[PDB]
């Protein structure tokens, strides 16, 4: 519930898109794919997971639409 | 552990200079990047250091405010020039680390509040 | 409401995607972004939009996680 | 408009080609995809010509089927070989074309059945 996926992103720009995530919460730690186009973010709250979550569907840097869900990456 | 410092009362106009000094060795950082937060507002981003080098900066901040870092001292830098009352807030410098491969720690300082009369 | 937003994708895989999205609806038409990581495709119901909104987190080609809201672009 | 043929039934093992022409010129198609829905389950793509000329398929078919064109005839192919009973159902041609830049009109053929 303090975790969500981020998604939609080429890996050129992943460091572009965790900064602007960071800005809604003090993020703990994340976990990059090898391949995917999507990252998993820790949190510190629910209320800052919500506030990631909102953005589901959004534009970043002009030209990424990013997507974002709650994780069900249970090993992670 | 990262320690922020520089931050106060500058006059509309003026100069300033933010470090941050972090207690391990942060000189592999995936990236660095400064936030604010003004009272009653959304934090955002100010300035960053993306992987690979390249710089990230706020629409309002371009060509007024330089991140930069020292790998000897162990700090990272925000140079602000030609403030404006906006430009008030508490600002954070934040460090990211990989631990193991894909895995990646993140680092906040405390917070510096700068403050423009 | 017959109208999707694909998003999430490289430019490389654009054809890709909407080949997956192609199984959902006879398309009646889509438009591609110039920069953006996204599409807007037509089919002919409701019901085909919402077969296509259902697969909005998932995972296509092993590697691209897909998002999928309704159409908003008003011009398209 | 598309008109696929070539359908019917062929005993598991044989060899079919389907063959679907354009009533208009196709040469410029972004896409050209053909497609399966056996009676209720979901339609799947199975072969696709990929914008720049790359292919897809269906993992079901990888090595068996193989989606071709004749700019010529004005027409789009999928051989399929070693039939197996679950390639049985109605198989249709797609085929996608840049009207102005960025906007792409998208033609189905009516589909053609095929019983293993």
């Amino acid at each position: 519930d303090s975790w969500v996926t981020v998604f939609g992103f080429p890996q050129a720009s992943a460091s572009y898109i965790l900064l602007q995530f960071a800005q809604y919460g003090n993020i703990l730690k994340h976990v990059m794919s090898n391949t995917g186009n999507w990252m998993h973010i820790r949190y510190q709250s629910k209320l800052q997971a919500r506030k990631a979550l909102s953005k589901d569907g959004r534009i970043f840097g002009e030209s990424i639409m990013i997507g974002v869900k709650p994780c069900i990456d249970k090993s992670v | 552990q990262l320690v922020e410092s520089g931050g106060g009362l500058v006059q509309a106009g003026g100069s300033l200079r933010l470090s941050c000094v972090g207690t391990g060795n942060i000189s592999s950082a995936y990236t660095m990047a400064w936030y604010r937060q003004a009272a009653g507002k959304e934090r955002e981003v100010v300035a960053g250091i993306l992987n690979g080098g390249s710089t990230h900066y706020a629409d309002s901040v371009k060509g007024r405010f330089t991140i930069s870092r020292d790998n000897a001292k162990n700090t990272v830098y925000l140079q602000m020039n030609s403030l404006q009352p906006e430009d008030t807030g508490v600002y954070c410098c934040h460090v990211v680390i990989e631990s193991t491969r894909f895995v990646y720690d993140h680092y906040w300082g405390q917070g510096t509040r700068v403050t423009v009369s």
